[PDB]
């Protein structure tokens, strides 16, 4: 349900800014600064020390169950 | 005894067919236990079966049906029984002739169904040598007097045609028709 | 006309044996009356199938017929016919020990098949048919005993003893399957370099790859010639992605078996 | 009469089958 809600989301953000590349209302440089800080805030999980945490840890999470 | 088929089949490579023939003639006669090493070197009686200009095509396909049968393939096995031709016999009432009989009888009510419903399309090429192979367990089954039995494998593959023929040459043709209608009105669930 | 099969076999094998061997003509003629006595065991016995117990001269005539296409096919260097006699020379061989006599020229081919198997690094195969031969033949005969020291030495890795080695050929029969034994070192070394003495470079190669010269090797680097490196080093042995996909099936199908009912 | 017996028997495996499904969703909601 939560991954359901998370692309709904995202549909509708990309609806709007469908609307605004075609133009459709004004360019909010607020909303947009919002956007780019969103991306930048993406993670990286290549990054080769993220992923052998992740492996650890998962490992001791299959020892216990 | 042989102790090994390595001798043979290498042999069989040679071009020199009255040599081919003789090497399939033997290598059918102990194929019951080199089965392992026969499959090993399907590859070679294989081109053999194809280059149809060699003329032991039926033979070639009856020892790879066999082969295919004692690895367990069940469908490449098949469609070389089926390619053995007549060459293929019925009423020597084998395991290995019986197996590929009900092999034979089970794919062919198969595709029968899916023809059964599919209104044109399809039209599986149901090799006409596989109609052959049923209509012949047809007639075996009918000298042997299995009435029954003729009638519920014609309506299982849906043909009708088979199914009326057994009926009338029957034995008893109203007390056959009263349990082809009983069958008709419980057990046949298709509309 | 079991006699008549019988004597013409005879008569078109004593033709044979008398101008192949004696003198050397080891011709196309000498093959196409290979070919004849071949067609001519066809209809006879054949490899006899058991089941007969007829003491046939089946035993001289196959047995020497295919002996002898044997060392013919090894005169024209045609595996696949070497092969293919030697395996009927096995079937007759190991399966009526009893029923027939010691084949005197038995062990002589057997172990040039030691060689060839060598050769061909069929090492499965060969160590197979060591085992079926009787243990006290490994040892005390020299034609079974020569390939299978040189096996050892193979398998040791004393390649300089395996060359020096060369020599002591019980019979001439082993020749160019010597040959092929000494090019499937050459590629048992290669493989070697390969995966491991990194960086190795050309004067070293040729001095350890027995190989002609170095303008041969320079050929030789058809063997796919690594790279060279920068100073012909032949390069070297050549030398994250969270499965996530696949570990969330794994947990999936945990919980699935841990759910239902049953 | 063999037939016969081989569409019944085909019949009541496969109500059989129908059976332990039956069963199984009821227990999943008995224990509900």
């Amino acid at each position: 349900h939560g991954l359901k809600g998370l692309n709904s989301k995202l549909l509708d953000i990309r609806s709007y800014l469908e609307k605004v590349a075609t133009g459709k209302l004004p360019i909010n440089h607020q909303i947009i600064y919002q956007l780019q800080d969103v991306f930048n805030l993406l993670p990286d999980v290549s990054l080769q020390e993220f992923v052998k945490a992740f492996y650890l840890k998962t490992n001791d999470q299959m020892v216990v169950v | 005894m042989i102790t090994s088929a390595a001798g043979i089949i290498s042999l069989l490579d040679e071009d020199e067919p009255q040599l081919k023939e003789f090497a399939l003639h033997k290598l059918n006669a102990v194929v019951n236990d080199f089965w392992a090493e026969i499959s090993e070197s399907v590859d070679k009686i294989e081109v053999l079966y194809e280059d149809e200009g060699f003329r032991s095509r039926q033979f070639a396909a009856l020892v790879a049906s066999k082969v295919f049968y004692h690895l367990g393939a069940f469908e490449e096995s098949l469609n070389y029984a089926l390619g053995a031709g007549d060459l293929f016999n019925v009423n020597d009432n084998s395991e290995y002739v019986e197996t590929i009989i009900a092999k034979c009888i089970d794919h062919y009510t198969k595709q029968c169904v899916e023809n059964a419903d599919l209104p044109e399309g399809e039209k599986k090429p149901i090799d006409q040598r596989l109609e052959g192979i049923v209509n012949k367990m047809f007639q075996r089954c009918l000298d042997d007097h299995k009435y029954k039995q003729a009638i519920g494998i014609a309506l299982e593959t849906r043909r009708l045609d088979v199914f009326e023929k057994t009926i009338l040459e029957s034995n008893d043709v109203p007390g056959m028709l009263a349990y082809s209608l009983k069958l008709c009105m419980s057990l046949m669930q298709n509309k | 006309t079991s006699g008549a099969v019988l004597q013409a076999a005879t008569g078109m094998y004593e033709q044979l044996k008398g101008e192949w061997n004696r003198k050397s003509p080891n011709l196309s003629k000498c093959g196409e009356e290979l070919g004849r006595l071949k067609l001519v065991l066809l209809e006879l016995n054949f490899l006899p199938t058991t089941g007969t117990k007829l003491t046939k001269q089946q035993l001289i005539l196959a047995r020497d017929i295919l002996e002898i296409g044997a060392q013919w096919s090894i005169l024209r260097k045609d595996i696949p016919s070497f092969e293919r006699y030697m395996a009927q020379l096995k079937c007759y061989y190991f399966d009526y020990k009893e029923q027939l006599p010691e084949s005197a020229y038995m062990h002589q081919l057997l172990g040039l098949n030691l060689l060839f198997l060598l050769s061909q690094n069929r090492v499965a195969e060969f160590h197979t048919e060591l085992e079926r031969l009787p243990a006290k033949d490994i040892q005390t005969n020299v034609y079974i005993k020569h390939p299978v020291s040189l096996e050892q030495y193979l398998m040791e890795g004393s390649y300089n003893k395996v060359f020096l080695a060369k020599g002591n050929i019980p019979a001439e029969s082993y020749t160019f399957f010597i040959d092929i034994l000494l090019d499937t070192i050459r590629d048992e070394i290669a493989g070697c370099i390969e995966k491991a003495y990194e960086k190795i470079l050309f004067t070293e190669a040729t001095r350890i790859l027995f190989f002609n010269t170095p303008k041969k090797m320079t050929d030789y680097a058809k063997k796919r010639g690594w790279v060279l490196g920068p100073n012909n080093y032949y390069s070297f042995a050549s030398q994250t992605t969270i499965p996530s996909t696949e570990l969330a099936k794994q947990v999936i199908e945990y919980a699935r078996q841990l759910e239902m009912i049953v | 009469d063999l037939y016969s017996r081989y569409k019944k028997l085909q019949q009541e495996l496969e109500f059989l089958e129908v059976q332990e499904e039956y069963i199984k969703d009821e227990q999943k909601n008995l224990k509900k």
